[PDB]
């Protein structure tokens, strides 16, 4: 609070969740409205989502950056859309006729199996992955390739050299999963850690002095943007897909920041 | 369904191997380096996580490596009595 | 004016009510004194309900539960232990405590003003309100009770939970009409109300059966028990030249129920092929729109209803143009009777006016019936079979198959959704049904990340979906021009419980916006010739 050095309520250095040893050692959790993924499982040059969903980084950088479509991430349900298109660049499909057909909340129920944008795309993606035979198609791809016997260039070979050890580390990554109870699903976050007051750079509050460092400023970030978010998610349903969709990403980047 | 192509495994690991399993197995001496040795141990708490201590967590973090503290420094960062000396028991 | 003659203990003592042991007299105000704990209210007299489920301890019990100033049972119940009168009767015989149970001028009222009951195996309530329609065309009120709805007397019906309500508020109900609002208090009930008790109760004038069969023969134990406790209450209440026999002569039932009862009631066959009933359609003008016969027989009117089915809707015509002939030799009358039946209720509706591909909703759940139902839609479908229905929760296992097979043997193409989940998992009971082709949802599922989507053998396809509107709206796009669709799931049911909480989104407007937003969807480019649409870019 300004000018009264208190602790104000629910806040970042607030008590009863913060709140001298216990304090030191207690933590918060921040709920999120949309999922966003980690720093380092995705944008580094070893891209473990890349190699367990056997598509190039750029689509999925797009997903998660830019706005493009998948057909039908999860596959679970019948589904009736006939898509085929692995990256929609723009939006040519009758959505205003599709959706007000069958019903109102009669699209919500069925559109998230096949038009899935943002994160959660990735998520249910991760979600319903047959480990089991993955690995087999991986083992048969494997021995088709490098036995046709096909020569050329160095810009042949060091790609076929490259492709294989793609597909051996995706075998290995795949492997490990079915037998380290660690689901993959898990690589987002749909809550974020909070890192304990006293772990933080804080040494006393008197007269409204505020000892925040620029983590804690990237948390005010972060928190100001999700309960904006959250609010205009609760406030209308209506609204226009392109603000919801660049504050989402806005939120996304700034967690994306704090955690690197 | 024992070694995949791309691996790093040990000498007398590997000899033994072939003389035990008949399956084809080939490897060739790689001579690793002052860096490069360390960044591949068996623990991942200090011999690992001492110069790149991003990609040393992330990959023991997929993978779920379970590590015995049988090193010194992995002690010195945990606050143990480290196994050297005195407090090597037996 | 619920009732009347229910509030005085001389009323219960001109009703013959003898319990053998009573204390004081009924002195307590009650409108319409009822056999059942629940039709009855709090300081009223409620005497003892005979029922297999329920006896007449567990009825008196529950009605000194509920708080009925009165309980009747064959030992010594405590009813004035819970409720606001002290004054109570133990009747040892349930029956006659039943019977009792309605007042002897609510009674008499809709015994003296007209009755009409109709219980048939199949297409029962498709006759009883053309009945209705017929008697309400002559100039007399009346209501039909049916088993979605009891309606003692009047046009509008009251909502009960079970298909037939108790026989003492069903009469409370029919005397407060035919005081005020109704002038005819037709008590109509099916096999199963009428082999339980509820018509049985009443003084019949007209006691026709419009499909004699099997009924009950689980519950009853007995095959033909439901016919003869039908001819039982017809001939315990008869009048010379006042009862109807007419039913179809080919069932055996039929003639077994006629020939028991009074001789001196009127007896007539409505059968079409046999030639003493005289009657025919002569006509061929079948259409899923309207099927007009011209009926000609010497008792019969000339003009016949237009019926949604091929032979169902006419032989409900055909047996209800005799109860239109009776009250009126002339066939004017029976145009609002023919109107009624051409307005397509909810057991088996006809098509939308709407110029758009057919659609029929009818009610099929068990095996039999939506063979029967299969087989008139194929013998009216002039070019394709589009069917889609579901399964209920915690249901008899074996009925899923089999129905799976019957429903892909004569369609072309069928789509499986979940009819009623109810707390039951989804994509199980769906992978049951899909196990009766022998496919797997596995395979399907496999098969759907590509194009192909196979056939059965036999040539037929097989769709399915775990929502029922989008499914439902693509079966009702996905149809030809002179092809029908066929919705067997729910008929007039307006409930889907889906797990523990139950949305009532199950109706015909959604294929009336289906049929209308289709034009916008073939304008748009969608392709909804099968499952997969063909979505452009």
């Amino acid at each position: 609070h300004y000018k009264t050095n208190k602790p104000e309520k629910d806040g970042l250095f607030c008590e009863r969740i913060f709140g001298s040893r216990i304090r030191r050692y207690q933590m918060g959790y921040i709920k999120l409205a949309c999922p966003v993924t980690h720093v380092w499982y995705l944008k580094r040059l070893p891209s473990y989502i890349a190699n367990l969903l056997d598509k190039p980084l750029k689509e999925l950088e797009g997903l998660v950056y830019c706005d493009f479509s998948f057909a039908r991430p999860i596959t679970k349900k019948p589904t009736f859309l006939r898509l085929r298109g692995l990256f929609e660049y723009e939006i040519q499909s009758w959505k205003y006729s599709i959706p007000l057909f069958f019903t109102t909340q009669g699209f919500d129920t069925f559109r998230n199996r096949e038009i899935s944008t943002g994160a959660g795309a990735i998520r249910e993606q991760l979600a319903d992955l047959d480990l089991r035979i993955i690995i087999e198609n991986s083992l048969v791809e494997w021995e088709e390739l490098g036995e046709e016997g096909h020569t050329g260039n160095e810009w042949e070979d060091r790609k076929v050299g490259r492709r294989k050890d793609f597909l051996v580390r995706r075998v290995e990554l795949a492997k490990h999963f079915i037998r380290t109870n660690i689901e993959p699903e898990w690589m987002v976050l749909c809550l974020l850690p909070v890192l304990p007051p006293e772990l933080r750079p804080i040494i006393q509050i008197d007269g409204g002095k505020l000892m925040s460092s620029d983590i804690n400023e990237l948390y005010r970030r972060v928190i100001y943007r999700n309960n904006t978010l959250t609010d205009l998610l609760t406030t209308s349903r209506s609204t226009p897909g392109e603000l919801v969709m660049c504050q989402e990403k806005l939120v996304q980047e700034a967690v994306d920041t704090l955690l690197d | 369904n024992v070694f995949s192509p791309g691996e790093l495994i040990g000498l007398l690991r590997a000899e033994r191997m072939g003389r035990a399993l008949e399956e084809a197995i080939c490897y060739r001496v790689v001579l690793l380096g002052i860096t490069r040795a360390s960044l591949n141990t068996q623990s991942f708490i200090s011999e690992a996580s001492f110069q790149e201590t991003a990609r040393v967590l992330a990959k023991a973090a997929l993978r779920g490596r379970i590590d015995w503290l049988k090193g010194l420094k992995e002690n010195v960062v945990l606050g143990g009595v480290i196994p050297v000396g005195t407090g090597f028991k037996g | 004016e619920p009732k009347f003659r229910m509030s005085l203990a001389e009323l219960l003592d001109e009703s013959r009510v003898v319990p053998l042991s009573v204390y004081g007299d009924l002195e307590v105000g009650i409108s319409g004194v009822q056999h059942d704990s629940r039709l009855v209210e709090s300081g009223d007299l409620f005497v003892c309900c005979v029922g297999r489920k329920t006896d007449g301890h567990l009825y008196l019990s529950e009605a000194d539960k509920r708080g009925a100033v009165a309980v009747v049972a064959s030992k010594e119940i405590d009813i004035e232990e819970t409720l606001g009168c002290k004054a109570l009767v133990i009747v040892e015989d349930t029956n006659a405590v039943l019977a009792v149970l309605a007042a002897s001028f609510y009674r008499h009222p809709s015994k003296s003003m007209t009755l009409i009951g109709i219980t048939g195996t199949n297409g029962k309530t498709t006759t009883s309100y053309l009945i209705k329609a017929m008697y309400e065309a002559m100039g007399l009120r009346t209501g039909m009770l049916s088993t979605v709805g009891y309606y003692i007397y009047g046009d509008n019906k009251l909502e009960s939970p079970h298909t037939t309500p108790d026989a003492v508020l069903v009469q409370k109900l029919m005397a407060k009409m035919v005081h005020n609002g109704t002038e005819a208090l037709v008590m109509e009930a099916s096999s199963h109300g009428l082999a339980l008790g509820r018509c049985d109760k009443v003084d019949f004038d007209i006691a026709v059966f419009t499909n004699l069969t099997r009924d009950h023969l689980d519950f009853h134990g007995t095959e033909e028990e439901y016919r003869d406790a039908k001819a039982k209450l017809f001939a315990r209440m008869v009048d010379p030249a006042r009862h109807r026999k007419i039913v179809n002569i080919d069932d055996p039932n039929a003639a077994f129920f006629l020939a028991q009862g009074n001789p001196d009631v009127p007896i007539v066959t409505f059968a079409m092929e046999n030639k003493s009933a005289d009657v025919h359609p002569l006509k061929f003008q079948l259409s899923l729109f309207e099927t007009q016969v011209l009926v000609n027989t010497p008792q019969g009117i000339l003009e016949i209803s237009s019926g949604l089915l091929g032979r169902h809707n006419i032989y409900n015509i055909l047996a209800a143009v005799a109860v239109g002939i009776a009250v009126g030799a002339p066939l004017e009358d029976i145009v609002k009777g023919i109107e009624e039946v051409d307005a397509v209720p909810g057991r088996c509706e006809l098509i939308d006016e709407e110029q758009a591909f057919g659609v029929i909703v009818d009610y099929a759940h068990t095996p039999d019936a939506l063979s029967r139902l299969l087989d008139y839609v194929r013998e009216l479908g002039p070019r394709r079979v589009i069917t889609v229905f579901g399964c209920a929760g915690e249901s008899d296992r074996g009925k899923r198959p089999i129905m799976a097979k019957i429903a892909t043997d004569k369609s072309d193409v069928t789509i499986l959704t979940s009819d009623n989940p109810k707390t039951e998992d989804p994509l199980d009971i769906l992978d049951d049904m899909l196990a009766g082709v022998g496919w797997s949802m596995q395979d399907y599922l496999k098969h759907g990340e590509n194009d192909y989507y196979p056939p059965l053998p036999n040539g037929h396809r097989l769709f399915l979906h775990d929502i029922r509107r989008v499914a439902v709206r693509c079966a009702v796009a996905m149809g030809e021009e002179g092809d029908i669709v066929v919705v067997a799931g729910k008929g007039h049911e307006t409930y889907q419980i889906e797990g523990d909480k139950k949305e009532f989104f199950d109706d015909r407007e959604e294929c009336r916006e289906a049929l209308q937003y289709v034009d916008e969807l073939h304008q748009a480019g969608i392709d909804t010739s099968e499952f997969p649409w063909r979505l452009p870019e």
